[PDB]
């Protein structure tokens, strides 16, 4: 479970647009939803949940 | 922003702040 | 002497083709109906104003060739065939530098045009092709002066035109922000947290389908009602241990940063590129010797690099080495072979350059300038000032 | 190849429905086939505008006929050995060939 | 040799012939060009994302598959590009002389020493590898004459019928078709999933 | 016009001086 | 599994990306009742197959992650047969004990 | 005209030509296929008629 | 709605078939300028080529 851990809070996680094709009509706000990255440093796999 | 602004939509990407220039009302807006 | 050196240098001075190329870039963040709105915009221009020489424009959007997304889109022009359309007037240098000038009317893009180069496998766009190989040895993202010297300050173009990016400019995004103490304290675990939001937002792709005898895929996303605006990130709800549903907002915020969207690795560094043609009245070699007296204001680090259809006129040049001063070295051995004399052979090639003192003159006088054509013209002329030579010289040597 | 495209489309196109069309917004083939056919019709005019050259100076109508069997019999004669060392035939060789 | 062939008319005759027919019967068989092989070989290899960032996908599949590819022989200059859209593009040219097949094996056994850093669900589609050079040739598809055909269905149809007849006849090396074919989307509504406590997965 | 003009002046000028240039005296 | 399960999971998902090949001529194929298949792809005449059977397995190892996962455990067979066998081995010394 | 008496097994003999990479059988090969998007059971019955 | 095709040991031939009328007239042509080569003539050249 420290392996599963590991394997669910260190991830790169596709989380698409905020105007994402395809819009409503009318749309004019269109941005990347940026979500969970990959950690760095030693602090950040110190700070993971078990 | 305050009431009687002229906030600048069409030509965004041919004018730096600190520039003279000259006004039109956009059509690029719905309303 | 002094002549060869005043002609300025090219290669391969293109030809009208029938097609014009014609990019767009919305300001960053825009969506696709606000592009739309100017390639539509520029399409009806060109069958009304410029019909006369235009035939058929094909507009694509989503997709040039300085990059993707919702902020770009590009036009094939094919033009009328080349008895169709007489005049000078209706060559595609004489239609791109008067479109070019009707484009700064459209505010909301920076609308380009411009020609492919004379040979098609090779370059996509008339002109010069310089890359901003920065080898500063910087962090990733802290190379932004790079960036800065991109913008403006290698665009100071004294008798250039058009000269535009080719990556883009970065834009804004939305960094989601979740907070996993908050979240695991509330019972649901963190991958159905990650499936939610890579499935609702990200278009998760689930197995395989046929239909009329081909096998299709099929998609799963969340409705385009519910990821329009940041707001409609509170919308999904995510099952706990207990197996009841917590709103998205109560373990989750978002905060706006800054990013680009385009990312690249030229050569060992990431680079940013630049097009541009010279101005009509002059060569391609001034050009790129014109841009020399702009590349001389420039930050540590960085350096300007030749590539593309712009490799041959740094990697090649003049051929001085090689080209006419081993190819007439070898023809007064071959002449020495058949004459039998050492001043006789040397008397034909003294000859030279009463032939080319008027290759010169003809590309001065018509307006060209020295490219591989006229190299090969010139290689020509060497042997019709020695064929003048040898054939009345093989008579003045047998009669004596 | 493009003739390959083209019948490609020439034997499958009653197959799609009436309630459609083909054209071809981009396409480099009529350019290649007028610049062709343009340096065909320059060896044209300079096939017999050289022979007017010494007809003038020969004076002769059975003594100018010479050289014009021997300039079309060499050029062919080149299509052989430019076919031997895998070249194709395009308007680069055939700058030479109207210089030649 | 002289005084030979002078008094020999008819044997100076069959050798003009022959030498004329040599050539006449070539230009039957070689094909006809408009320019030479001018630019240098290249070949690309391509992966979409359903999705993504531009900087998931920069540090990650471009970098380690960079270098691995520098040492390889009769090379003019290396690139990469990586799109928010969820694109990338490791491209990589030579020099002029080279012969492409070779040149495509060699960049093929140099970049599996960067295989297994691939995520699943863009390791399903695979790394499309090709010989573009850069540029197009011809592009071909219209609208149907009499409407009620969307930029979708056409799409579908060049996809699913003239597609695969096309990229197995000759020259083809890629091909890039603006749209896609049909795939059954499900819309999920969020209001009406909690409504009955679901989740999307 | 590279050739045209490169062929036109070395016609009308060495006609002159290749018969100047074998006469040169330095061949005794 | 069955001929349509084999020719709607491993060859129609094969033969869809067999695209950008050398000299290929045609692709037939062919699935059967027993769970197995054959997509042999003749090339044209006057081609070595060295590069032609790694041209056929680049385009293969592109769609082997799709196929399901058990048939790529049993393992895709490129191989460059002509058509036809040239010996056959093997027999039993008959003393009962071994069966077929 | 033996393998006749066999009831029940259309049995079929011959012999590989004189080349043996061209073919396995005497004579020619054809292909019916279908570019429409019709049936399996239309182009069986196509087979059937032809 | 359905297609045809020909594959097999029978496709080469729907290409160019026997070529034995496209040749015997090439190499007559040569055989007739070679003999020509030796007998410095016209008409006894092809009294004898028949």
């Amino acid at each position: 479970d420290v392996s599963s851990a590991i394997q669910a809070q260190n991830v790169q996680i596709s989380s698409g647009q905020l105007g994402g094709l395809p819009a409503v009509k009318g749309q004019q706000l269109n941005a990347t939803i940026i979500g969970k990255t990959r950690l760095q440093t030693a602090e950040q796999f110190e700070n993971i949940l078990l | 922003l305050n009431a009687g602004d002229k906030i600048i939509t069409e030509g965004l990407q041919f004018v730096q702040p600190g520039v003279e220039v000259k006004t039109v009302p956009a059509k690029n807006v719905a309303s | 002497i002094w002549m060869f050196t005043r002609i300025p240098t090219a290669f391969l001075p293109d030809e009208d083709q029938g097609v014009l190329f014609a990019q767009v870039q919305t300001p960053p963040g825009s969506s696709a109906e606000r592009t739309q709105v100017v390639v539509d915009s520029m399409r009806e221009y060109l069958l009304e104003k410029e019909s006369s020489s235009v035939s058929s424009v094909f507009t694509v959007t989503g997709f040039n060739f300085a990059g993707r997304g919702q902020s770009s889109g590009m036009a094939f022009i094919m033009l009328k065939p080349w008895e169709e359309r007489p005049g000078g007037e209706n060559s595609v240098f004489e239609l791109a530098k008067r479109a070019q000038m009707h484009f700064f009317s459209f505010k909301d893009a920076m609308v380009f045009a411009f020609a492919p180069p004379s040979v098609l496998e090779l370059g996509n766009a008339t002109g010069f092709d310089l890359f901003l190989q920065d080898q500063a040895g910087v962090g990733h993202e802290v190379l932004l002066q790079a960036r800065n010297k991109f913008l403006m300050l290698a665009a100071q173009n004294p008798a250039l035109q058009r000269v535009r990016p080719n990556g883009m400019s970065d834009e804004p995004q939305y960094k989601l922000e979740i907070d996993d103490e908050k979240a695991s304290a509330l019972g649901v675990s963190l991958a159905d947290i990650n499936s939610t939001v890579s499935i609702a937002w990200g278009s998760s792709y689930v197995n395989d389908f046929i239909d009329r005898g081909r096998v299709k895929r099929v998609y799963l996303q969340g409705r385009p009602d519910a990821r329009m605006n940041p707001d409609d990130l509170s919308k999904w709800y995510v099952r706990n241990d207990k197996g009841e549903m917590v709103p998205f907002n109560a373990f989750a915020t978002g905060k706006w940063e800054y990013g680009s969207p385009k990312l690249e690795r030229y050569n060992g560094v990431p680079a940013m590129e630049i097009l541009g043609e010279p101005a009509p009245g002059l060569s391609s070699g001034d050009a790129m010797a014109a841009v020399e007296e702009i590349v001389k204001q420039l930050p540590k680090g960085v350096g300007y690099s030749w590539t593309g259809l712009s490799y041959e006129e740094r990697l090649s040049g003049s051929q001085a080495p090689a080209l006419y001063a081993l190819s007439l070295l070898v023809v007064f051995l071959c002449l020495a072979a058949l004459y039998e004399s050492w001043s006789i052979p040397f008397s034909v090639m003294l000859v030279v350059p009463l032939g080319v003192i008027g290759a010169l003159l003809a590309t001065s006088m018509r307006g060209l300038s020295n490219d591989v054509f006229f190299q090969v013209g010139l290689l020509t002329t060497i042997g019709l000032s020695a064929k003048n030579a040898i054939l009345i010289v093989e008579f003045a040597k047998e009669l004596h | 190849t493009a003739k390959a495209i083209r019948q490609t489309i020439a034997n499958l196109e009653p197959f799609m429905p009436q309630g459609m069309k083909v054209v071809y917004p981009y396409d480099t083939t009529p350019v290649v086939s007028a610049s062709i056919h343009e340096v065909v019709k320059t060896l044209g005019e300079a096939i017999l505008l050289v022979f007017l050259v010494m007809y003038l100076f020969l004076q002769n109508f059975r003594a100018t006929l010479i050289p014009t069997i021997a300039v079309p019999v060499v050029l062919l004669g080149t299509f052989g050995v430019l076919a031997a060392f895998g070249f194709s035939i395009n308007t680069l060789t055939m700058f030479g060939m109207v210089l030649a | 040799m002289s005084k030979f062939f002078i008094d020999r008319p008819i044997f100076a005759w069959v050798i003009a012939l022959v030498i004329m027919l040599a050539g006449g019967l070539s230009i039957l068989s070689l094909p006809v060009n408009q320019y030479p092989a001018i630019a240098p070989p290249a070949i690309a290899v391509q992966v979409s994302y359903p999705g993504a960032s531009a900087e998931t996908v920069q540090d990650t599949v471009v970098q380690v598959i960079e270098q691995q590819m520098n040492g390889i022989d009769n090379l003019r200059y290396i690139s990469s590009e990586s799109n928010s859209d969820g694109s990338m593009t490791i491209t990589v040219t030579f020099e002029q002389g080279t012969d492409p097949d070779i040149a495509q094996v060699q960049v093929q056994n140099k970049l599996q020493l960067a295989t297994p850093l691939l995520p699943q669900e863009v390791q399903r589609q695979g790394i499309r590898v090709t010989k573009a050079v850069k540029n197009f040739l011809m592009v071909v598809g219209v609208v149907s004459t009499d409407g009620s055909m969307t930029k979708e269905d056409l799409s579908n149809y060049i996809v699913s019928n003239i597609q695969d007849p096309l990229s197995r006849t000759k020259g083809v090396g890629d091909f890039q078709v603006f749209g896609s074919q049909y795939s059954m989307r499900i819309w999920l509504d969020p209001a009406k999933l909690n409504s009955y406590q679901l989740t999307p997965g | 016009t590279g050739v045209i003009g490169g062929m036109v002046t070395a016609t009308v000028l060495a006609i002159f001086w290749v018969p100047l240039f074998y006469v040169a005296v330095s061949t005794l």
